[PDB]
């Protein structure tokens, strides 16, 4: 199979505007949704029909408790920031913990929390303790670290469930989640060469601009990969022309295995 | 606090043609904190039926979002995405290049 | 199915050492934990493991091997305060505990002179009942339960004289039949054959 | 700095009488659970209730309900009790719910006893047996024996007082009662005792030792019907005094 990870964010607002949620939970298999909660609905939900279609009530029932305590737990956790910051108003707290299954077969795992949308406590599952960014972030470093059982149970739960229960959802899902559409390519002019490419799934895909077989990477200008709406995505890489002097151009897009080449003429 | 403004993207599901009908897209995406509101133009007006996805999450923290409409193009009607948010002192207006 | 397997008793010797086997078969794993419960009280957290390998605390260790779905509580230098029931408990990838039924873990006490007697107590003015006390016997013995339905025999129990650092067994029984004497009451159970019984 | 506060240690119930048992933690947790246990399986789940505001059922919540009243407490509900309910309830609590190496804190559980009629509800019997002379010149010690008999359920508390105080050195209680009648599934139980001191201590005629038995039974509201004296919660004792002779 191609690569595939499982991820489960949390994000805690402090003073959050009327309607927004203090709490919402959500996670992925790969750039797909597959559940959500929040402080609002107190429900978790599937996100996925793959996923409502595989999971009975009595699971969605378990994990809506568990989230419930999850979603206390952020809001202690976000007031002890905040008034260790010493800071007013509206402050935001993230959680992200997920794993990856590999091509190779290899995995990987990691942890790790942010305030205020910047990098607060990051976890090291091979040296069991807690990169801190600052001393309010030591300060907790030092209290969770000084729970070794809870840091095994980290690995423990990144290295074999993690990724136990990615395989159970890539099976779930197999007929979205490994399929393969190919690109839709072609070139135009805008003075710049733009050469786009539309209608392909995975979303991982390379696009480069070669001038005479060799690649000018200083000199290409690269789009996003965006989504379509539909389920596929596109993308773009432009270069600009040298009116001085001929060359040949070619525009090389890599999909899912798959190498393909577009000669300027 | 670091705030991270909206990059603001406007484009077609397929590559548009007149009198064919399509869906135009607008993906907020890279901004922080959450907050934000997205209206779609025709013409400078606000579309009225237009759906979005949930809030995502990416791996840096940065949220995002994609705003859409069916539509039809023509060459003379205009499109464009009105995004406001904490980073903009004024809404900024992104065009539907073509 | 998920289940928990632990055996259901084990006897050992006070000063020795035990091992109480746990093997679990479930819907993932987030770790092993053992509890100790004292009869008629409450368990007690006494350990967690949830990677492989062996953790000490004390007299007490526990070990894991996940991939045998497999661990041990260790008591070394076994006491008589170690005599419990000892349950393990797995938590399942849905964050939920499966228990085992538990084991009991009876200890022999180490009697250093043993003097087996059977004695008859003085009558209560208040009972009709007649009491015999088997007493001082090694713990090699066992005590057999009643084989006439009006004669109660309860089963060995150690006391501690703390300040003479002293342990004994014994076990009552009693009756108010006619034909109760201590010379026959624990006739049942094999006693050493240097069992003192005093004259009537 | 209580831990784990539960309510009532034990309880006789008549088949469809309500029961409330009530919990407590002092220890800031937010997870509370209900437990029951039951001879020769391990610890079953009734309700729990993962956060403040929060509850669900457990494995075994039928004939149950729960009120997680406030962070602090978690009330057990047996709207109609039924025999099968015989058991012994444990109240527990951990910080959180969802995480791993969280252990529980237990309560001490709350034994409760569910019968068709109270007709064969009885307090022990309790007598003292005074040490044989032939124990006190062969060892140089003094065995003193209780016996608490006929009582029915199981809800006693054995306790030992000498010189009105309550001792625990030399003492060795039956940790399980026995069945008068083993074949018989209401059988009334008996329950023997030891306390053992030198044959000094035995030998002071001022010395005094007292065998009590606290039998939990029934209240002023169980309706009691019989012709004999209603069984009702009460402790029973026997004494003896130390022998110069
Ligand atoms: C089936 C399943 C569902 C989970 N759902 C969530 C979730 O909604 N949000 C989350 O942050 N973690 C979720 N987790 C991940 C994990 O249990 C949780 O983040 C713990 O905090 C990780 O130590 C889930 C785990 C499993 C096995
Ligand atoms: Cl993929
Ligand atoms: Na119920």
């Amino acid at each position: 199979m191609r690569t595939h990870s499982l991820r489960y964010f949390r994000l805690g607002v402090s003073d959050p505007i009327h309607g927004v949620p203090e709490f919402i939970s959500v996670g992925y298999v790969d750039s797909h949704p597959i559940t959500t909660y929040d402080s609002v609905t107190r429900q978790k939900e599937p996100r996925a029909p793959w996923m409502a279609e595989n999971l009975a009530p009595d699971h969605w029932e378990r994990y809506t408790q568990l989230l419930r305590g999850w979603q206390q737990m952020f809001k202690v956790e976000l007031k002890r920031l905040q008034r260790h910051y010493n800071h007013s108003g509206s402050h935001t707290y993230q959680r992200m913990i997920g794993c990856e299954l590999l091509e190779d077969g290899s995995t990987t795992g990691f942890l790790q929390y942010a305030y205020d949308g910047q990098d607060f406590l990051i976890f090291n599952k091979d040296t069991l303790s807690w990169l801190a960014v600052d001393n309010v972030a030591h300060t907790i470093k030092q209290a969770w670290e000084a729970n070794q059982h809870e840091l095994l149970y980290q690995k423990n739960w990144l290295e074999e469930e993690c990724i136990a229960w990615l395989k159970r959802f890539l099976e779930y899902g197999k007929d979205t989640l490994q399929r393969t559409e190919p690109p839709l390519v072609r070139v135009n002019r805008k003075t710049a060469l733009f050469c786009k490419a539309h209608g392909f799934y995975p979303p991982e895909i390379y696009m480069t601009w070669m001038k005479n077989g060799e690649e000018i990477v200083q000199e290409i200008d690269y789009g996003d990969i965006l989504p379509s709406g539909d389920g596929t995505y596109q993308a773009w890489a432009s270069i600009e022309l040298d009116p001085q002097s001929s060359n040949l151009y070619s525009c090389h897009v890599e999909h899912s295995g798959v190498h393909m080449v577009l000669q300027v003429p | 606090m670091i705030q991270r403004t909206p990059k603001i993207q406007v484009y077609s599901r397929h590559p548009a043609e007149n009198g064919k009908s399509n869906f135009l897209n607008c993906y907020v995406s890279g901004f922080h904190p959450s907050d934000i509101e997205v209206d779609l133009l025709k013409n400078g007006e606000r579309i009225e039926k237009v759906e979005h996805s949930d809030l995502s999450f990416s791996k840096d923290w940065s949220f995002y979002l994609l705003y859409y409409t069916e539509f039809t193009p023509t060459e003379k009607d205009e499109y464009a995405c009105r995004v406001n948010h904490v980073t903009l002192s004024q809404p900024k207006i992104v065009k539907w290049d073509r | 199915g998920q289940n928990i397997d632990q055996p259901t008793e084990m006897t050992a010797t006070e000063g020795a050492i035990v091992q109480i086997n746990c093997t679990y078969q479930t819907s993932g794993f987030n770790g092993l934990f053992w509890y100790q419960q004292h009869a008629g009280e409450a368990p007690t957290f006494l350990s967690y493991n949830v990677l492989d390998g062996l953790e000490e605390k004390g007299r007490f260790s526990s070990f894991l091997s996940r991939s045998k779905g497999y661990s041990y509580l260790l008591l070394k230098e076994l006491q008589m305060k170690d005599s419990a029931s000892y349950l393990c408990a797995v938590k399942d990838s849905n964050y939920q505990l499966i228990w085992g039924a538990g084991t009991k873990l009876i200890i022999k006490p180490d009697i250093q002179n043993p003097d087996p007697a059977v004695y008859q107590l003085r009558d209560s003015k208040s009972s009709d009942k007649s009491v015999c006390l088997f007493t001082d016997f090694d713990s090699q013995t066992n005590v057999s339960q009643s084989k006439d339905s009006d004669v109660y025999i309860t089963d060995k129990c150690v006391l501690d004289m703390r300040s003479m650092d002293f342990k004994s067994n014994s076990a009552v029984a009693w009756s108010n039949k006619s034909d109760f004497a201590c010379a026959n009451a624990f006739n049942n159970s094999i006693i050493p054959e240097d069992t003192f019984f005093p004259s009537p | 700095n209580a831990g784990v506060t539960q309510t009532p240690k034990f309880q006789v119930l008549k088949t469809g009488q309500s029961m409330t048992l009530q919990c407590a933690q002092d220890m800031n947790h937010n997870s509370m659970y209900w437990y029951r246990q039951d001879p020769g399986m391990g610890l079953r789940l009734i309700y729990y209730s993962a956060s403040e505001g929060t509850t669900d059922k457990g494995e075994v919540p039928n004939g149950y309900n729960v009120s997680r009243l406030n962070k602090r407490e978690f009330s057990l509900r047996l709207e109609s009790a039924a025999p099968s309910q015989t058991s012994v309830y444990f109240c527990a609590s951990s910080v959180w719910t969802g995480e791993g190496s969280g252990e529980l804190f237990f309560g001490e559980g709350s034994r409760l006893t569910v019968l068709e009629d109270l007709k064969n509800v009885f307090p022990p019997e309790v007598a003292v047996f005074e040490p044989s002379e032939a124990e006190i010149s062969h060892t140089q010690k003094a065995t003193l024996v209780c016996l608490a008999t006929g009582f029915y359920p199981d809800h006693v508390e054995l306790s030992w007082w000498v010189n009105g105080k309550e001792v625990h050195s030399g003492v060795c209680t039956d940790p399980q009662p026995l069945k008068e009648q083993p074949a018989l599934n209401d059988s009334r139980y008996a329950l023997s005792s030891r306390l053992r001191v030198s044959a000094t201590f035995w030998q002071n005629p001022r010395n005094h030792f007292r065998c009590q038995v606290q039998f939990y039974g029934l209240s002023e509201n169980d309706e009691w019907t019989q012709d004999r004296a209603k069984p009702v919660t009460q402790i029973v004792s026997a004494e003896a005094w130390g022998r110069a002779d």
